Formats: C-alpha cells, structure tokens, sequence
C-alpha cells in the first residue's frame, strides 16, 4: 500500500516499525531505500556502510524518530563488511583479534 | 460548554513527541532550537498553560543538543 493513502498514525506506526526491523540489519525495506550515492562496487562505500533514505509521505515526528534510529543499520552493514574485508592473512594478528 | 468553547486530546496525541524534542505536525522548533511556536486554534488559557509545560522540551532540547555536540570533543576529564 501507498505510504500516503495510509492516515491513521498507528498504522503507519506499525508499518514503519515492520520495515524498520529489517532497516537496522541492512536490508532495504518498502519505505525505508538505499541512496543513490551508496555503490557497492567500491570498498570504502560497503565499509561506511549505506546511507538511506526515507519515503516523503511519512508523518514528520516518525520521519525524525525513524532518522534517528537509521544509523544504527549503517553501522551494522559497515561492520558486516568490515569482517569480510580486513579478516585475512595480509593484515596481520592484531587486526584479525579485532575482527573476532 | 462544548457548543460555546472552541479550541483545538488532540494536544495529548502529538504533546509527547515535542516533549522529546522532536518536531511536532502542530508544534515547530525554529531558530536552532531556541523557540517554539504555538499554533492558531490554541486560545489564552491553553497556550499560557502550555507556555509551562513547554519549558521542559525546549531546555531538554538545549541539553540533548549539548550532550551530543561535546559527547566525546572535550579532553579535560572533569568535564
């Protein structure tokens, strides 16, 4: 359903909090989207973690909760990457303890 | 009274997200969080009332602000 059509705010309460459990692993959600700027491709974009962006029909004191509790998935993903990069031979013990 | 005493529980519903220092459909912050705005639909009586209540959500405002900006800038301990 259209994120506007829906007015009642417990609804879009319980929507966005059904998106935004899968937000703060790194997923992509129905209303809560990767930005534009966040390619894959490159290592220090994964390592930073994604940056996203959120639907414009949102009620605006969820919009502000909801960009706060953001970031959270951004550090996760940069973690989550983090592993699979820096957990080899070449960078030595002590970044490999830290990994662990 | 209610035929002759207009104004806009409606307040209890988005009071508690301006309480947190969060922008509110009814209630903005402007000037970086130095003031609030009490809309139209609100008379005397209400809006002096609330003048109090809100007192708490722009000085916890204020404080949140300043956690944040100094959380770890400062290098005296005692601060």
């Amino acid at each position: 359903p259209l994120l506007s059509q829906i007015s009642n705010l417990n609804i879009q309460q319980a929507l966005i909090i059904r998106e935004l459990l899968f937000t703060l692993l790194g997923h992509e959600g129905h209303y809560i989207q990767y930005s534009k700027r966040y390619d894959p491709t490159s290592q220090i974009s994964r390592i930073e973690g994604p940056d996203y962006k959120i639907a414009k029909n949102l009620d605006i004191s969820l919009k502000v909760i909801t960009k706060k509790l953001v970031k959270f998935g951004k550090f996760y993903s940069g973690l989550k990457s983090f592993i699979q990069v820096f957990d080899n031979n070449k960078f030595g013990k002590i970044v490999q303890k830290f990994c662990s | 009274i209610e035929p002759y005493y207009d104004t806009l529980q409606t307040i209890l519903t988005y009071l508690p997200y301006t309480m947190l220092g969060s922008d509110s459909k009814i209630f903005t912050f402007s000037n970086n969080y130095t003031r609030l705005e009490i809309p139209k639909d609100i008379n005397n009586s209400f809006s002096s009332l609330l003048r109090e209540v809100f007192e708490f959500a722009i000085l916890y405002k204020q404080l949140a602000i300043v956690v944040d900006r100094y959380k770890g800038t400062l290098v005296s301990a005692i601060k």
